[PDB]
């Protein structure tokens, strides 16, 4: 039973099966959203996404949290800007005080308790956002998927929103063949996407560590191979 | 990040700064009647040559609660200290007695002070404003 | 009524709520396995990664409390990360306020205490995991102590938790020199109890020995399964 | 937000519901009883475990209060578990700390009850799920032994019992119960009631027993002030309790 | 001849359980005739048809509307179907509505059993009519707090509460065509019941099984139209 | 729409205020009269009758009162707290006007919050201003509305007390003597004694339960 | 397809299906309740009146005060929940006070009515109140700035200039009839008739001295509420023009 | 039907993720009255057509100002316009008070977005329900932002907010190639703006009193045109 | 606010709100019908057209201008006793239910949409209804030839009483042109925008027969200065 009658009209409620249905249903707010990729190099991490008066310069959907790490999310427009705010903020106190770039790992938790303490309290409500963010670091490069129960792991690829379950298959049988280069990795997001485009990456090699668009010459590049 | 409390001292003051005692007939003045100090006697200006201790007594516990939530934020997050701080208040704010003067069993096990004594549980120490129907005032904001 | 929102009492004298936060445990299909040697103290437990994606170095269930305690928690992982942050703030304002290194049954009594509260205000939820200390103390040795989201907690000498955890703990009934042996003695038992021949990834492991809490690391988890094999 | 509405009210019939179905809690716990004797009080109690590989060592169900007071209770041991914490801390801060003495039996047990009363009137939490049986000594009252109840309700008893067997162990008790039982016999009877009262294995280490008697200097752990007294509550060995299961 | 009667109760599970049976068995289920709302709130609206796209319950040309209260009938079952679409005025007007409406009903059609469809909302227990909680549901029946109902083994309910079941079995007590009355009462909540309602349904029929359940294409707008905005 | 202070009616009433009042109209009857000289307030086997419903505010201000005792006690008690504050702060006594917007001031705070039950009680105010002899008669209501009265009655029969004194009071021959403002009040609670004159200058008697007036009423 | 009970309008926070805030019109309802008041700006004054309604004939009329000074050229009338308007107005002359002491300057009858404004804002975000005002105030003054203007106040927390206002009971017709009847070059004398035209025509009792009063603004006079005689006088006057 | 389950609050998402009462509070919108703005490189311009309650009264004050460097339009509820213009009326001037820099209007802008958020995930609040649009020049040159009371804010060419603003929407999506290369010709901006405004228009028609206007560049600052200077554009 | 209250549940919403019509529940009897008396001397055969709306939509009827002539008032029994008046005009009959969710239960208004419709199906002329309905999304326009209401979208209060005994009932086929403007709050106290407005009255004006522009401006008069279905809306939006 999906629904859950009596036990869904009010967060930090357990149902007799120990759901969280509140939880759930946050879960399917995430569903909604444009279907978007991240991808697991050799040496980085590449995110892609499925997006007039807008200004186009101004209309990107990939968030740099920090030029240590890339942040793309699904769901509620409001709540990935604020969750993306708060890990920015957390970011920069990491730097001020330690001064040293956030390890993958650090930030992930500090926003993973983040999330998760919005599921204890009746006053407030789960995030309906599924973020995926990732980036090189001191230990190589992370990518995390973290749905709005606050639940995080690790991921060599990870999709949410609408086309999430092809976008999952695809980005599997792609794990399954290499058991990937910047390059190749950006050229394999593009198709996963197809199967606008934006997109961005961080690598030791071919961004120097930082994170940065994936953006004219190579994006055309990508198209193509798309 | 403070070991001592350092914010201490007042750094305005007003005939209106204390509100909930204020005279209803000139609402600029203080209710010496209500006040039940012994009159006006104790004017606000006699708040002078306190003792150095007191007002870093008064608050240390603040100023240490201060420094832990400081480095928990530093460590963990902001949001280990926001949690700690919601709870906190979720017991203050729900545990509501005008007759007891006891700690509540539960804000002493969040500030992890079940097995701690100190000065003010052992020494926890009027014919106006002392009623129940103050207190409820006071915490309904009435 | 409301008793099914909030852990007050129905007319039973039952907290449904707090029954219902016990079913939250066993939401993830983990089991988990604790035992003590004479000298170290080890829990087993499952690592069920299926999903080709998912990293399995990332997904780990056993956390380092403190430096000489561990615990393993059974149940969501964002309870058992606040879990784990909360006990571990707990046991270094211990160490700071007391002068020595938190007992593991003190960290447990704490942590039972606190999930007390969380039966007992109305608008706290209770936190939906069950959490098992393990820690070689300086006075009592080797310990195990596993807390409940009802706020009990009582030591053992093993424990097992999970869906299956009747299953081991009846063959540790059924039972009942260095902490390389215990491992080993553990990790045979959950294959006996369990019927699954496990990867070197199949499972995590975790130490305590009278110095230091450690967990296992890939290789090593190898070459234990490897001397597994050898008999 | 800035109040919250009482948790427990009156029903139509003018009982409290929440005081009821704590009560109700409390007939579900496992048996406790107690026994005054004419030179001290017995309570004992089952460690019912979940598992046999639970420590029944750290099934404390009974706790030292003061030197001269302990506790026992039948319900939600956690509950049972910051009520001790609570009341030793009460026991230190109101009285030791004034009065430089240890509380009366008479005046700890009353400032447990206002603890168990309080949680009744808050809209914050639900009442306590556990009844207490405090017994102890005081230099002027004597042997006492209370029963406090989820209301915060107490009355001082000569024998009393609590949770699934308390019926048929207080009538068992009001048989047997005279006011002549030397502490001996005040344990036998305690034990025999016990085993009337427990289901599966009775043993030595599925009971525990803690007496109130005279001063154990053993258990001071210093020597040099006559005048000083060791504690009177004495929780009894598993060995010792076999050892009296063989009578 | 039998029917089936849907209170508006909580969760209104016993008029969704009907949406479900009539939708599911569309092919053998049609419309006979409306009842008259006289007792009932006002209600016009178009008419409801099968989301699977098959043959609509409805079959007239010019029948752009459908009342606050109908009758189905299934062709091969001699089994009647009451739909109501609003809840009574007053329940006082229970009794003039049973008087009125169904009696004159069950004799044009020489109805010889009425099911009387409920939902019972465990907060509103003040009778203590619950019993076993943990069944989910209940079957009370007879045959031609009050204990005039005889409920089955596995029903959660020992006695009837006074409640819109005493009141019609206490108006049907005091035509000779009919011969058991039978009460399926569902324990519930509120919410979504769609769910809750097609497994009423199942145990109903549990206790002519539906090869698949098909919504009504009315339930399609049960959560507005769609999102259509720039906030995911 | 009724179980809350914090809501309005579809129709603009607030329900649970209109409930106070019907808790006002419950209360025991309390009656009072202005003349040109003076204000009139007037209302088991075993009880101990030496330990009056009208309750001095001050030497020169009366409050009388109808609904729950309780409440009105409370009230009563703020009201002499703020009379003996006003006289502390300012060297004047309070004026009538200025007592009785407090007491409507303080049932109106106990109204804004749905966390507070509202006091249901109705006041009847009765006194003179300090140096001062036009008689001042008010009423107050749990909405914390005050008004000005000729004559007033609140409580259990205050329908037909009032639908009396509508016809025997006349607002332009009123009563001009203390006996005349006596005669009206009992002969009004004869319609269903206790009765206070309050009189300038901080003259206040409870009339001895001179039962006078009434065999004179009874032979009338 | 079935009707349900909606439970949109039971709390101010709600929002309705199509976005309103269904409390703020049962706040305006409650508004309908009060008694009338009426008032019409000129270029030589803004006239203001009321009806003062009597539960009974032992209420005293010369105390019902539904109109108010807030400053020497600023007064207000009421309509709606009295209690409420005493919160407001004590407010309004608070801020008017405190305006002159710290600008040796008379509010703006403009920035008056927008400080009550705030006021009635504060049942939401600037939370003070647990509900909006019952209460309309109609704000009538005289300033250097823009002269004779009067205001309307809603307890939504928005203010309209107006020529002229009818508020409360009646307000439907009296509103059409101050439509039909207003015009730029009224004088104030004529403008008094009207309004005690209007209040004739929307008042169910008979209009007395006793049942309504009169006010005006005007820069020789400020603020002033016109006694019985006077009144009493306008409306032989008014019968007069019958 | 089952919306009204769950509707009932911010705080409460339904079965399908909708968390209803913020598309009310964005319904809430479309009761406002339409507004355009739009913008050159050199230029931004804002048109509104004001409304009045009846014939005896004013017209409300629809457009606003921060600073001499940006400003605002409102359409949706007057309260929450209230609270967000003086959040960001005192959010320009704490800027200049303590940097005496112009707060940039990107800045500005997400400062809103940030305001707006808080009230979508608390209890007791509620969404702002007010679209607002914001118009200034800075060193970037000139800026136009549509914010959402969702919390959502775009930097736009040109747009439209309230009752039938999908009109004026249109007509700006066929035109946006024409307005953007009017740069120092101000004059020919507020022109076709209010040409843009002269869709969406029903039973009504453009005046002095009931429309007004706003501009800034480059070489002007915040300027609002209204009444008898509205008369040069009609 | 830092925490919801714990004792708001919700309340369920199956049960409606509707005024009861005997304190003395558990009655266990057949209670009494309201008993209705249309007025019997009303010469109705001379009258082309009926105009049946709730008093929300008076502001459609300006008095002024349609020279709105009183009639007659409908009686009713039950004691409650209400009743409310007929108009007409333009050779058009008019009724004007006083609806209120509060102190009418809707039975009054069944009843009495029985003895109108039930007096009014002889000599039968043609009926307009102008009504409100919360569940539609826009205006409609409804008849006999076309049903334009979606499958979520229905019609209740008086008016979908007036709709029901057209359609179906002791009496059928009585052709009709049915406008129901979308709407929102009880019964008695519907709020209607702007754009609502306009729609209606620039309808209502061609079906009715006024002169457009006169009649637009009139009703918008009517509308403004002020009216139930305005309520806040002119002060709450901007």
């Amino acid at each position: 039973t999906s629904i859950g009658t009596g036990y869904d009209l009010s967060n930090s409620v357990f149902s007799p099966d120990g759901r969280n249905f509140q939880v759930e249903y946050a879960v399917k707010a995430v569903e909604n959203g444009t279907t978007s990729i991240g991808i697991k190099c050799n040496d980085g991490v590449v995110f892609a996404v499925e997006k007039k008066l807008l200004v186009p310069q101004k209309n990107v959907k990939i968030q740099v949290v920090d030029r240590h790490i890339g942040c793309v999310y699904s769901g509620l427009i409001p709540d990935g800007r604020h969750l993306v705010n708060r890990g920015r903020e957390e970011a920069a106190s990491f730097k001020k005080l330690y001064k040293t770039p956030i390890p993958i790992p650090a930030f992930a938790d500090r926003l993973g308790q983040y999330v998760q303490a919005h599921t204890l309290y009746n006053s407030v409500r789960p995030f309906g956002v599924s973020t995926i963010f990732g980036g090189v670091d001191k230990n190589g490069a992370h990518l995390y998927m973290l749905e709005p129960s606050g639940s995080y792991w690790g991921y060599k690829g990870a999709a949410t929103g609408k086309g999430r379950q092809s976008a999952k298959a695809e980005l599997e049988k792609l794990v399954d063949h290499h058991p990937l280069s910047a390059r190749e990795a950006v050229k394999q997001a593009a198709k996963i996407i197809y199967l606008e485009l934006e997109i961005s990456w961080c690598s030791l090699s071919e961004t120097n560590g930082l994170h940065k668009f994936v953006k004219g010459d190579l994006l055309q590049e990508a198209i193509d191979f798309a | 990040m403070n070991i001592v409390p350092q914010d201490t001292f007042k750094s305005q003051v007003s005939t209106d700064q204390d509100k909930s005692v204020l005279s209803s007939a000139v609402p600029s003045l203080p209710d010496t009647l209500r006040q039940q100090e012994g009159g006006a006697v104790p004017l606000s200006t006699q708040l002078n040559d306190r003792h150095p201790l007191e007002s870093t007594l008064k608050n240390w516990e603040t100023t240490q609660r201060q420094r832990q939530m400081e480095q928990y934020r530093q460590i963990f997050g902001i949001a280990e200290p926001m949690k700690r701080t919601m709870e906190m208040e979720i017991v203050n704010r729900t545990d509501f007695n005008p007759l007891s003067t006891n700690g509540s069993i539960h804000r002493d096990i969040l500030l992890n002070k079940e097995c701690s004594i100190d000065w003010e549980d052992v020494y926890p120490g009027t014919m106006v404003g002392d009623d129940v129907h103050s207190k409820i005032e006071k915490q309904l904001g009435i | 009524g409301y008793d099914r929102h909030i852990t007050i009492f129905s007319p039973e004298g039952r907290l449904y709520q707090v029954e219902y936060a016990f079913k939250a445990t066993n939401q993830t299909n983990i089991n988990s396995l604790a035992v003590r040697g004479k000298d170290c103290t080890v829990v087993i437990s499952q690592k069920k990664v299926p999903d080709k994606l998912l990293d399995p170095t990332t997904v780990s269930y056993i956390f380092c409390i403190s430096r000489t305690i561990g615990m393993v928690v059974n149940g969501p992982i964002p309870d058992a990360r606040n879990a784990a942050l909360r006990a571990k703030a707990e046991a270094a304002e211990f160490r700071y306020k007391y002068g020595y290194d938190m007992p593991c049954d003190v960290l447990a009594k704490r942590m039972a205490n606190l999930s007390q509260i969380y039966t007992q205000r109305a608008y706290m939820r209770p936190l939906g995991v069950i959490l098992t200390f393990v820690s070689v103390d300086e006075e009592l040795g080797p310990s195990i102590y596993k807390t409940d989201p009802a706020g009990y907690y009582v030591g053992y000498k093993a424990t097992a938790t999970g869906p299956k955890q009747q299953e081991i703990t009846t063959n540790l009934e059924n039972h009942f020199e260095s902490w390389e042996k215990v491992v080993e003695f553990a990790i045979t038992h959950m294959i006996d109890a369990l019927g699954t021949e496990f990867s070197k990834n199949d499972l995590e492991v975790g130490v305590a020995t009278k110095d230091k809490f450690f967990t296992l690391s890939a290789e090593n988890i190898e070459e234990r399964l490897v001397a597994i094999a050898e008999q | 937000d800035r109040y919250s509405f009482s948790l427990t009210t009156f029903s139509p019939s003018g009982k409290l519901g929440q005081i009821d179905y704590a009560l109700t809690a409390v007939k579900q716990g496992v048996t406790s009883l107690g026994i005054k004797a004419t030179n001290g009080v017995v309570i004992a109690t089952e460690k019912k475990s979940s598992s046999p590989l639970a420590m029944s060592e750290t099934l404390s169900k009974v706790s030292l209060l003061t030197p001269d007071i302990g506790a026992v209770y039948s319900g939600m041991g956690p509950d049972y578990r910051v009520l001790v914490d609570k009341s030793r801390k009460v026991a230190h801060t109101s009285y030791k700390r004034i009065y430089g003495e240890y509380p009366p039996t008479k005046l700890l047990v009353s400032e447990v009850a206002k603890i168990m009363q309080e949680a009744t009137q808050s809209g914050g939490v639900r009442p306590f799920g556990v009844s207490l049986l405090i017994a102890g000594h005081d230099e002027f009252n004597g042997f006492s032994l209370y029963q406090v109840d989820p209301s915060g309700s107490y009355f001082p008893w000569k024998a009393t019992a609590i949770g699934k067997g308390s019926v048929a162990a207080k009538t068992f008790l009001e048989k047997r119960w005279n006011d002549e039982l030397e502490l001996e016999d005040a344990i036998h009877i305690a034990l025999l009631t016990l085993k009337e009262s427990v289901e599966g294995e009775f043993n030595g280490d599925t009971i525990e027993l803690a007496i109130i008697g005279d001063e154990n200097p053993d258990l001071l752990g210093y020597t040099g002030i006559p005048t000083d007294k060791g504690p009177r509550f004495r929780k009894l060995t598993s060995q010792e309790i076999n050892d009296r299961l063989e009578a | 001849s039998c029917l089936v009667l849907p209170l508006v109760s909580v969760g209104n599970i016993p008029q969704l359980s009907i949406d479900w049976l009539l939708n599911s068995q569309a092919n053998e289920w049609e419309y006979l005739e409306a009842l008259d709302s006289k007792y009932l709130v006002e209600f016009v609206g178009p008419l409801d048809r099968p989301e699977d796209g098959s043959d609509s319950l409805y079959k007239d040309a010019d029948m752009k509307y459908s009342s606050a209260l109908e009758v189905f009938y299934n062709k091969k079952r001699g089994l009647f179907a009451i739909q109501q679409r609003t809840p009574l005025v007053s329940v006082n007007y229970l009794n003039n509505f049973i008087v009125e409406i169904i009696l004159p009903f069950l004799s044009k059609y020489n109805i010889s059993e009425i099911c009387i469809w409920d939902s019972l909302y465990a907060m509103e227990d003040e009778n203590g009519v619950i019993v076993r909680p943990q069944e989910v549901y209940s079957l009370g029946e007879f045959y031609f707090v009050n204990n005039w109902l005889h409920f089955t083994p596995t029903s959660f309910q020992d006695k009837i509460s006074v409640d819109q079941p005493i009141f019609k079995i206490l108006f049907q007590i005091l035509p000779k065509a009919l011969r058991s009355i039978k009460y399926c009462s569902c324990l519930a909540n509120e919410g979504d019941n769609s769910l809750d309602s097609q497994q009423f349904l199942q145990w109903i029929i549990s206790q002519p099984p539906i090869v698949k359940f098909v919504r009504p294409i009315s339930w399609q707008g049960a959560y507005g139209m769609a999102d259509a905005r720039d906030k995911f | 729409y009724d179980r809350a202070l914090s809501i309005f009616s579809p129709d603009g009433h607030i329900f649970q205020v209109e409930y106070a009042l019907e808790a006002v109209k419950r209360g025991t009857c309390a009656v009072g009269v202005k003349g040109k000289n003076c204000v009139v307030l007037g209302c088991l086997k075993l009880q101990d009758t030496r330990i009056s419903k009208v309750s001095k505010i001050d030497s020169h201000v009366v409050l009388s009162f109808s609904g729950l005792n309780a409440d009105s006690r409370i009230l009563i008690e703020k009201a002499r707290v703020e009379a003996q504050s006003h006289r502390l702060t300012l060297e004047d006594p309070v004026t009538v006007e200025y007592l009785t917007r407090y007491v409507a001031g303080v049932q109106q705070r106990y109204t804004q919050s749905g966390g507070v039950r509202p006091f249901g009680v109705s006041t009847l105010i009765a006194g003179f201003d300090p140096r001062d002899d036009e008689p001042k008669l008010y009423q107050t209501e749990p909405s914390g509305i005050y008004s000005s009265w000729s004559a007033q009655t609140i409580g259990r029969n205050s329908k037909t007390v009032r639908e009396f004194l509508e016809k025997n009071y006349d607002r332009k021959e009123p009563p001009a003597t203390v006996e005349e403002c006596v005669k009206l009040t009992v002969r009004s609670l004869l319609e269903v004694i206790e009765i206070t004159v309050v009189k300038p200058d901080s003259d206040i008697v409870a009339l001895s339960s001179e039962e006078i007036n009434q065999y004179v009423t009874q032979i009338e | 397809m079935f009707l349900t009970r909606s439970e949109y309008d039971r709390g101010v926070s709600t929002f309705s299906p199509e976005g309103r805030l269904f409390q703020v019109e049962y706040s305006l309802e409650a508004i309908k309740l009060g008694s009338t008041a009426i008032g019409i700006a000129t270029k030589e004054g803004v006239v203001l009146g009321v009806e003062k309604r009597a539960t009974s004939p032992l209420l005293e009329s010369d105390s019902i005060e539904k109109i108010v000074e807030i400053d020497r050229h600023i007064g207000c009338a009421m309509s709606g929940l009295t209690a409420d308007a005493r919160s407001m107005i004590e407010h309004a002359r608070t801020a008017a006070v405190t305006h002159n002491l710290y600008y040796d300057e008379d509010i703006n009858v403009e920035s008056l009515t927008q400080s009550v404004c705030d006021l009635a804002l504060r049942f939401g975000e600037g939370r003070l109140m647990s509900r909006p005002f019952g209460v309309a105030l109609l704000i009538a003054g005289h300033d250097a700035d823009d002269g004779y203007q009067l205001f309307h106040a809603e307890p939504s927390g928005t203010f309209y200039r107006y020529n002229a206002k009818a508020i409360g009971s009646g307000s439907e017709g009296a509103q059409a009839e101050l439509l039909n009847e207003w015009h730029s070059s009224l004088t104030l004398k004529e403008a008094e008739l009207l309004v005690l035209k209007i209040l004739k025509q929307v008042m169910e009792e008979k209009l007395d001295e006793n049942n309504a009063q009169l006010s005006c603004i005007t820069k020789q006079d400020g603020f002033k509420i016109y006694d019985n005689e006077k009144t009493a006088e306008l409306i032989k006057e008014l019968k007069e023009k019958e | 039907m089952f919306r009204n389950n769950y509707d009932g609050d911010t705080v409460t998402f339904s079965p399908t993720g909708r968390l209803f009462q913020v598309e009310y509070a964005l319904e809430a919108i479309k009761q406002g009255s339409v507004t355009v703005g739009l913008r050159s490189n050199t230029h931004a311009v804002l048109v509104a057509l004001k409304r009045n309650a009846d014939e005896l009264s004013s017209y409300q004050k629809k457009i606003i100002k921060c600073d001499e460097h940006m400003g605002l339009s409102l359409a949706g509820l007057a309260p929450d316009a209230r609270v967000l213009s003086n959040y960001l009326r005192q959010q320009c001037n704490y800027s200049s008070l303590v940097f005496n820099r112009k707060l940039a209007v990107e800045r500005a802008g997400h400062l809103l977005c940030d305001k707006a958020q808080k009230n979508t995930q608390s209890y007791g609040g509620r969404p702002y329900g007010v679209g607002l649009l914001i118009i200034g020049y800075d060193k970037s040159g000139a800026h136009l932002l549509e914010f959402q009371p969702s919390g959502n804010v775009t930097e736009l060419y040109g747009t439209a907010i309230g009752a039938r603003s999908q009109g004026a929407k249109t007509y700006l999506e066929r035109t946006l190639d024409t307005f953007i290369k009017i740069d120092g010709n101000p004059d020919e901006l507020i022109k076709a703006g209010v040409e843009a405004i002269s869709q969406s228009l029903r039973d009504e028609s453009l005046t002095v009193d009931n429309l007004s206007i706003a501009i800034v560049g480059k070489d002007t600052p915040f300027t609002i045109y209204d009444g008898e200077a509205v008369a040069k554009y009609i | 606010m830092l925490f919801k209250q714990w004792n708001d549940l919700p309340e369920p919403k199956h049960l409606l709100d509707l005024p009861e019509i005997s304190k003395n529940l558990q009655s266990l009897e057949v209670c009494p019908v309201p008993k209705v008396e249309f007025p019997q001397d009303l010469d109705v055969p001379q009258y082309s057209t009926a105009v049946i709306t709730t008093k929300i939509m008076n502001p459609l009827f300006p008095k002024n201008l349609l020279q709105l002539t009183s009639i007659g008032e409908i009686k009713t029994t039950l004691v409650y006793g209400f009743s409310f008046p007929i108009y007409s005009f333009g050779k058009t009959l008019l009724f004007s239910m006083e609806e209120n969710f509060i102190s009418i239960s809707p039975i009054f208004g069944n009843m009495i949409s029985r003895s109108i419709i039930s007096q009014l199906a002889q000599f039968s002329p043609d009926i307009i209804v102008i009504g409100t309905s919360d569940k539609i999304a826009s205006m409609k326009v409804m008849t006999e030839n076309e049903c334009t209401l979606q499958p979520p979208e229905f019609i209740t209060g008086f008016i979908g009483s007036v709709l029901t005994q057209l359609i179906v009932g002791p009496s059928k086929g009585l052709k009709f042109k049915c406008l129901v403007a979308p709407s929102e709050g009880p019964n008695g106290f519907e709020k209607l925008s702007l754009s609502d407005m306009g729609s209606l009255v620039d309808l209502c004006g061609q079906w009715l027969g006024f002169e457009p522009s006169r009649y637009s401006e009139e009703c918008y008069r009517l509308w403004r200065c002020d009216s139930a279905a305005i309520g806040a809306q002119s002060g709450l939006y901007i």
